[PDB]
C-alpha cells in the first residue's frame, strides 16, 4: 500500500525493490509474479501485490528457510521502502477456501451514528494501542484511505446566460477526461474495441481544463474556464458497511509464539479501553475466519456434555441400571487429565502456538472418553456377572479386575501405538495431526496409569450405597 | 411448483417485451413479485394533531422507518403504501403564450439544467512520464432546492430581459402520486405492512418490531405517532 | 457514473441492502461505496444454502429493487455473481529471449488462451493481468 | 487498419479544406486496459489467476486446466513460454500423502504391541487380518454417502487402527488362554470363548459407537468436519 | 363498468392550413394534460 | 433482419459468446450464423 | 437426441484465424484424402 494519491509509477518503484529482495532471497525463494494497480482491497494506482512461490519443501530444511523467517526478514521492507504506507508479506490461511490471508479480521461498527470522522478517530487510537501490544503483529486498516479529491464547481446561472447546456458539458468532458467506447473494430477475424480519450497531456493536471472548450446553443466556442471552478478537497475514496451499520475493516496477525485465540482475546481488550479514553458508543464484530473460530469454541461445552449423556443412556439400557452407568462416568476425568496435560506442556517445551484447544483437540477428547469408558467396562461387565452368580461384590471385583487386565492394557496400548505416528510427524500437515496425537497419546498414558486403579473403587463404592439384589 | 423457479422464469421472459414496451413504461420499471406469507401487521403512521400531511409522512416512513424495520429479525418483508417527494412544475397556458413558448420547451430545459457531470482523474492511466498525482474530478451540477428550478433559464426576449422557469410557471415540492387519501382515524396517515420471514416465529419477530419501533419514536417529527390496524398475532396467541 | 461514496451509498447501496435483508440462510452482509461511482455488496450464507438456489433468490428480490435504482444506474446494468474466496493458480505468460513484445503476448492471452481456461470445467472464475489490442484515439483540444 | 480511421472525415471549412481525422489527432493501436503492470520475476508478463467454481475438487480441475494448456501451447506463437507463478495444489498432495505414510506405520506398530502380547505368529495374524476387512469397508460404505478421501477421513481411519483391533484381541486372547488352562483344541475352546466374550464385545462396540454420533448432528463448518470423523468411526466400529 | 368519457377530434387540415405540426399538437398534450417526468434530482440525499 | 450472414456474425454471435464464460457442466458451444438474418447459439451441458 | 448419423464429425477449426476461404481450402484437402483412404466412405461437409 503506498500513500494516498500515489501514480502507478510511483507504485512501481516500491514493486522493483520488494522484488529485487525476494529475487536476492535465494535460497527460500524460487519466483515471483507481481501486478501494480491492483489488490484484494481495492483497484487504485497505488495498490499493489506480489504472488512469491517458494522453494521445493525439500531444500529448505534450515531454520533461515523457513517460512516465518522469511516473513520476518520481509517485514524489515516496511522500515526500508519509506514511500510506501505498508508493505506486508502474509502466509495463506489453512483452508484457503474459507480466507485470503491468515490472521484476524474484525469490524468496527459505527452503532451509535457519530459519524465517519469519529469513527477513523477510533480506528486510529486502535491501530496505536495495537502497535504497542507484543502479542500482536502487523495491525493495519484494510481498505482505503482519506485522499485530498478535486471539486469542480460548475455554476448553472451563467452556463445558461452563455448558452451552454449542463448536459453537454458532460459530453466533451466524459470523453476528454475519462475514456469513451463508441464501436468495435475487426481484428484477425476477433471483434475489438475503439475508444476516444483525450490525449495525457490535455489530463493530466486543473490546470489542463482549461485547454477544453464546449459549443453553445448559438454555435460558439466557450471556455470551462468561464462556467467552472475548481477547489481541492479532502474526503473518503470508499464507505464500507456491515450488517447495515458503516464500519471499517481490521486486520493483523498474531505475534510469533502466540496463539489465534489469543490475540483475539487482546484486541477485544483493545477495544475496551475506548470508552475510557473518550471514544464511545464504538461496536465490533468478528468475521471470516475469525467468527468461525469464535463459534467452534463456543459448541465444545455441547459437544462434550451430549456425548457423556449418550454413553450413559446406552449403558443403563444395555446393562439394567443406573448405578453402574454413573460408575463409569465417574473414572472420565482421569484419561482427560492426560490429554490436557500432554497438549499443555507440549506447547510449552516445543514452543508451539499450534498445540492449543482446537477442533482437533476436541475429536480427540471424545475419543478419551470412549476409550475410558471401553476400559471400565469390561472390569465391570464380568463383576456384575459373577455377583448376579453369587460371588460377594468385593470378591467378584477382585476377580475381574485380574481377569481383565491383560486385554484392557493390551487394547490401551495399540490405540496408543495407533497414535504416535500422528503424534511424531514431520511433514505437511503435521500440526493437525499433532493436535490430535498428543491428546489422544496423553489420554491413553492417563488411562493406563490412573484410570484402572480407580474402575475397582468406585464400582465397589457405588454397589456398597446401592446394593445388588 | 417451486415459487423461486417460478419467479425467475417470469423475469426472464419479461427480458424479451421490454424493448418494445413504451419509454415512459419502461422508465418507471416493470416489476415481477410472488405469492408468498400474509401480513402479520400493518402499522399505521398518523399525525393525531393534523401537523402533517399525507405526504409527509410516506415520505418519513420512507426515508426513516423502512430500514430499520427490515433488519429486525424475523422480517421478511416490509412494504409501505405510499412515496415519496417530487419536484412539480405547474405551467400557465397564458403565460408560455405571452413569451412564445411551448410546454415542450420547458421540458428541454430541464433535461440539459438538470444533469449529473461526470469528468475522470487528474493522473490518467495512460499518464505522462512524471506525473506525481492522481485523483479524482468530481463535479456537483444537479439541482436540490426548488428555487434552483425557478431560475432555470429559458430564454432571452427581444428587450434582452429574461425569462426563467419562475415567469411561466409554479415550482413545488409536491407529492408523487395525488390518486390516493389515506387517513386513520380521520387524520393524516401512512401505513407500513409486515410480512414474517420463512421459518421463524411470528410471535418473536411481533416483540422484535415492538422493540425497535421504541427506539425510533424517540427521533420522530413533531406530532407523529404509530399505532397498530391490523394485528394477527392475537391469534395465534389465543390458539397456543 | 459522476457520484461521490456518499451518493452512491443512500442512493443504491443502502436501497439494494434492504431488499435482501430477509433472504433465506443469510450469515452476513458486507458493503463499499466508492468515489468512482461504483457500489459492491457481498452475501454471505449459511452452510447448508444450495449456491445455484441462493442466487436465484437474490436475483427475484433485485428486480423490484431495480426500479428505486437511479435511471443512469438501471442504464449501466446491475451485475449478480456467485463468488468465490481465493485463486486456485496463477499462470504467467512471459518471453524467454525477449524474441515476442508484451503487448503482443498481453494480445495473445486475451484472444486466443482465456475464453478456453474460463470453459474448463470446474473452473469459475478468471482474471486477467494483461489487456487486448485496441484502436486508440487521442483527441488534441487545440486543434479541436 | 489505423490509417482508415485517420482518413474518416469530419468536416470542410469555409475555405472547402476537408478536416480529417488525423487533423484533430493521433491515431494508434494500443490498449483496451491501463490499469495494471505485471511482471514475472521482475519482467514484462501477463497473467492468467483462476478461482475455481464451488463444489469442485482443486486436483481434478488442476489437471484438467493443465490438460488444455498442453493442446493449446502448440499453437503458441514462437516467443511465447508459460510457468506456475502459484499453484497450492502441490502441498495438498503431499499432505494427502503424508498421512498415508501415517497409516502404513501405525499398522506396522499395532501389529509389534499384540506380537509382543501374543507371543506366536498364528495369534497375531488374526487381528491383524482384520484391518485390511476393516478398512477396505468403511471406504467402501462411505463413498455410498458420499465422503471423499480427505486429511480428515483419513485422520479417523489413524485413529481407528488401535480401536477396530479390539474386538479381534479380545477374543483371541481369550481362546489362547482357555487353551492353556483347559489343553482343549482350536475349535471347543473357541465355541467356548465366544460365549464369555459375547457380552463384553457389545458393550465395547456399543460405548465406541455411541461417543461418535452426537458429533454429527452439530451444524455449521464445524459440523461439516465432525461428521467426517463420524461417520468413519461409526462405520468402522460396527464392522469391526 | 363503462363510463362516460371524452375524445378530442384534431383536423389535420385546418391545423395544415395554420401550420402547425400533428406531433407538435400530439406532444403539448401529453405534458399539458396528461403530465411527464423528466428527471431525477436529490433531495435529502433520497433521489425524487 | 436484413442482414448478411458477415454482419450478424460481427454483430451478433461472437459478443453473446463471449459472455458466455463460467458456467457449471459445459460440455461445448456450437454456433451459426445465416443470410436471412439470424444467429442461434446453442450450448450443450454435461449429464446431472 | 442426435442427429449425428452414427457418422464421425469432425470439426475442422481455424484456431489461428487464416481467415474463411483459407479455412475452406484446408477442408479441401482433407477431403481429398479422404475420398482416396478406403476406410473412409462418404465424408460429406455438412453446411453450405
Ligand atoms: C402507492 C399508492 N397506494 C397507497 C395508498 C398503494 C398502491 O397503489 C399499490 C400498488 N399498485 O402496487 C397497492 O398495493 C394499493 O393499491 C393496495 O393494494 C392497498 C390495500 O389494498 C390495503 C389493504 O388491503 C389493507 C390495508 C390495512 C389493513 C389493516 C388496516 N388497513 C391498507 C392500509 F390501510 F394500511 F393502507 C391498504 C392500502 C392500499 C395501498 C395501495
Amino acid at each position: 500500500q503506498l500513500p494516498p494519491n500515489a501514480t502507478l509509477d510511483r507504485t512501481g518503484k516500491v514493486i522493483d525493490t520488494m522484488t529485487n529482495f525476494f529475487m536476492n532471497e535465494k535460497d527460500t525463494v524460487e519466483s515471483i509474479f507481481t501486478v501494480s494497480g491492483f489488490s484484494f482491497t481495492g483497484v487504485g494506482q497505488n495498490a499493489g501485490i506480489g504472488f512469491v512461490k517458494l522453494k521445493d519443501w525439500s531444500k529448505r530444511t534450515t531454520p533461515e528457510t523457513q517460512i516465518g523467517s522469511l516473513i520476518q526478514r520481509g517485514m524489515a521492507l516496511n522500515m526500508i521502502i519509506k514511500d510506501a504506507s505498508y508493505v506486508m508479506p502474509l502466509q495463506l490461511p489453512a483452508m484457503p477456501e474459507l480466507g485470503v490471508t491468515a490472521g484476524f479480521n474484525l469490524q468496527l461498527k459505527d452503532s451509535s451514528g457519530q459519524g465517519h470522522e469519529k469513527l477513523i478517530a477510533a480506528r486510529n487510537t486502535i491501530l496505536g494501542l495495537a502497535s504497542q501490544d507484543k502479542r500482536l503483529v502487523g495491525v493495519r486498516p484494510n481498505g482505503q484511505e482519506d485522499t485530498p479529491q478535486y471539486q469542480i464547481n460548475v455554476d448553472q446561472a451563467q452556463a445558461g446566460a452563455m448558452g451552454v447546456s449542463i448536459a453537454e458539458i458532460n459530453n466533451t468532458m466524459r470523453i476528454a477526461w475519462g475514456g469513451s467506447y463508441i464501436n468495435d473494430f475487426v481484428d484477425r477475424g476477433r471483434v475489438k474495441k475503439v475508444y476516444v480519450q483525450g490525449d495525457a497531456g490535455s489530463r493530466m493536471m486543473p490546470e489542463d481544463l482549461n485547454k477544453w472548450y464546449v459549443r453553445n446553443n448559438k454555435g460558439e466556442m466557450v471556455p470551462f474556464s468561464a462556467f467552472a471552478t475548481g477547489e481541492w478537497t479532502y474526503g473518503s475514496p470508499r464507505l464500507e458497511r456491515y450488517n447495515g451499520v458503516s464500519s471499517v475493516n481490521i486486520q493483523g496477525t498474531p505475534a510469533p509464539g502466540v496463539s489465534s485465540g489469543d490475540a483475539m482475546k487482546a484486541m477485544e481488550e483493545i477495544i475496551g479501553k475506548l470508552p475510557s479514553m473518550g471514544l464511545q458508543g464504538f461496536d465490533y464484530e468478528w468475521t471470516g475466519l475469525s467468527l468461525e473460530e469464535r463459534e467452534s469454541g463456543a459448541q465444545a461445552p455441547f459437544l462434550y456434555a451430549l456425548s457423556l449423556l449418550i454413553v450413559f443412556l446406552c449403558l443403563a439400557a444395555l446393562y439394567e441400571s443406573w448405578s453402574i452407568p454413573f460408575s463409569v462416568l465417574l473414572v472420565v476425568p482421569l484419561g482427560v487429565i492426560g490429554a490436557i496435560v500432554l497438549t499443555y506442556l507440549g506447547m510449552i517445551i516445543k514452543g508451539d502456538p499450534n498445540l492449543s484447544n482446537n477442533i482437533y483437540f476436541q475429536v480427540a477428547i471424545i475419543a478419551v472418553i470412549g476409550l475410558s469408558a471401553k476400559n471400565a467396562i469390561l472390569i465391570v461387565e464380568f463383576a456384575k456377572e459373577l455377583q448376579e452368580k453369587g460371588e460377594d461384590l468385593l470378591d467378584a471385583t477382585l476377580h475381574a479386575a485380574k481377569m481383565r487386565l491383560r486385554p484392557i492394557i493390551m487394547t490401551t496400548l495399540a490405540f496408543g501405538f495407533g497414535v504416535l505416528p500422528l503424534a511424531l510427524s514431520t511433514g505437511a500437515g503435521a500440526g493437525s495431526q499433532h493436535s490430535v496425537g498428543f491428546g489422544v497419546l496423553g489420554g491413553v498414558l492417563s488411562a493406563t496409569f490412573l484410570g484402572i486403579f480407580f474402575i475397582p473403587v468406585f464400582y465397589v463404592w457405588i454397589r456398597s450405597i446401592f446394593k445388588y439384589k | 411448483v417451486d415459487p423461486d423457479i417460478a419467479q425467475v422464469q417470469v423475469q426472464n421472459k419479461l427480458q424479451s417485451a421490454t424493448a418494445l414496451l413504451p419509454e415512459d413504461v419502461q422508465r418507471q420499471g416493470v416489476t415481477v413479485t410472488k405469492s408468498g406469507a400474509s401480513f402479520l401487521q400493518v402499522i399505521a403512521f398518523y399525525s393525531p394533531d393534523n401537523n402533517l400531511s399525507d405526504s409527509d409522512i410516506k415520505d418519513y416512513v420512507n426515508s426513516s422507518i423502512k430500514e430499520p424495520l427490515s433488519r429486525v429479525a424475523g422480517v421478511g418483508e416490509v412494504q409501505v403504501f405510499g412515496g415519496s417527494y417530487a419536484m412539480r412544475i405547474w405551467l400557465d397556458p397564458a403565460k408560455l403564450t405571452s413569451y412564445q413558448l411551448t410546454p415542450s420547451d420547458i421540458a428541454t430545459a430541464l433535461q440539459a439544467q438538470n444533469s449529473q457531470v461526470a469528468v475522470g482523474q487528474l493522473g490518467g492511466a495512460p499518464a505522462v512520464q512524471g506525473q506525481v498525482l492522481n485523483a479524482t474530478v468530481n463535479a456537483q451540477s444537479l439541482l436540490q432546492t426548488p428555487e434552483q428550478f425557478k431560475n432555470i433559464f429559458l430564454k432571452n426576449t427581444a428587450s434582452g430581459a429574461e425569462v426563467r422557469l419562475k415567469d411561466v410557471a409554479r415550482v413545488e415540492l409536491g407529492s408523487d402520486n395525488y390518486q390516493f387519501d389515506s387517513k386513520f382515524n380521520g387524520k393524516p396517515a401512512a401505513g407500513l405492512a409486515i410480512k414474517i420471514a420463512t421459518g421463524a416465529n411470528a410471535l418473536d419477530t411481533a416483540e422484535a418490531v415492538e422493540q425497535r419501533l421504541s427506539e425510533l419514536r424517540k427521533n420522530y417529527p413533531t406530532g407523529l405517532a404509530d399505532k397498530l390496524a391490523y394485528d394477527t398475532t392475537p391469534f395465534i396467541r389465543l390458539s397456543i | 457514473p459522476g457520484a461521490s461514496a456518499e451518493t452512491v451509498e443512500n442512493t443504491v447501496t443502502q436501497i439494494i441492502e434492504q431488499q435482501m435483508n430477509g433472504l433465506d440462510g443469510l450469515r452476513y452482509i458486507s458493503s463499499n461505496s466508492a468515489g468512482n461511482g461504483q457500489a459492491s455488496i457481498q452475501l454471505n450464507f449459511e452452510q447448508g444454502v444450495d449456491p445455484d438456489i441462493a442466487q436465484v433468490q437474490v436475483q427475484n428480490k433485485l428486480q423490484s429493487a431495480t426500479a428505486l435504482l437511479p435511471e443512469d444506474v438501471q442504464r449501466q446494468g446491475v451485475t449478480v455473481t456467485k463468488s468465490g474466496a481465493s485463486f486456485l493458480q496463477v499462470i504467467a505468460f512471459y518471453s524467454p529471449d525477449n524474441n515476442l513484445s508484451d503487448s503482443d503476448i498481453k494480445d495473445y492471452v486475451n484472444s486466443s488462451i482465456k475464453e478456453p481456461l474460463s470453459r474448463v470445467a470446474g473452473v469459475g472464475e478468471v482474471q486477467v493481468f494483461g489487456g487486448s489490442y485496441a484502436m486508440r484515439i487521442w483527441l488534441d483540444p487545440a486543434k479541436l | 487498419t489505423p490509417e482508415q480511421f485517420k482518413n474518416i472525415f469530419l468536416k470542410n471549412t469555409a475555405s472547402g479544406a476537408e478536416v480529417r481525422l488525423k487533423d484533430v489527432a493521433r491515431v494508434e493501436l494500443g490498449s483496451d486496459n491501463y490499469q495494471f503492470d505485471s511482471k514475472f520475476n521482475g519482467k514484462p508478463a501477463a497473467g492468467l489467476a483462476i478461482k475455481i467454481a464451488t463444489g469442485a475438487n482443486a486436483l481434478d480441475t488442476a489437471e484438467a486446466v493443465e490438460q488444455r494448456l498442453s493442446e493449446l501451447r502448440k499453437n503458441y506463437p514462437t516467443g511465447l513460454a508459460d510457468k506456475l507463478a502459484y499453484d497450492t495444489t502441490p502441498f495438498i498432495r503431499l499432505s494427502i500423502e503424508s498421512v498415508v505414510h501415517t497409516l502404513i506405520e501405525a499398522v506396522i506398530l499395532v501389529f509389534i504391541v499384540m506380537f509382543l502380547f501374543l507371543q506366536n505368529w498364528r495369534a497375531t495374524i488374526i487381528p491383524t487380518l482384520a484391518v485390511p476387512v476393516v478398512v477396505l469397508g468403511t471406504f467402501a460404505v462411505i463413498n455410498i454417502f458420499g465422503f471423499s478421501i480427505n486429511t480428515l477421513t483419513m485422520f479417523a481411519m489413524v485413529l481407528a487402527i488401535g480401536l477396530l483391533v479390539d474386538d479381534a484381541i479380545v477374543v483371541v486372547e481369550n481362546v489362547e488362554r482357555v487353551m492353556s488352562e483347559d489343553h482343549t483344541d482350536p475349535v471347543t475352546a473357541t465355541s467356548r470363548s465366544m460365549q464369555q466374550i459375547s457380552g463384553a464385545l457389545v458393550g465395547i462396540t456399543s460405548v465406541l459407537t455411541a461417543v461418535f454420533v452426537p458429533m454429527a448432528f452439530f451444524g455449521g463448518t464445524t459440523g461439516v468436519i465432525y461428521r467426517q470423523f463420524s461417520i468413519t468411526l461409526v462405520t468402522a466400529m460396527v464392522l469391526s
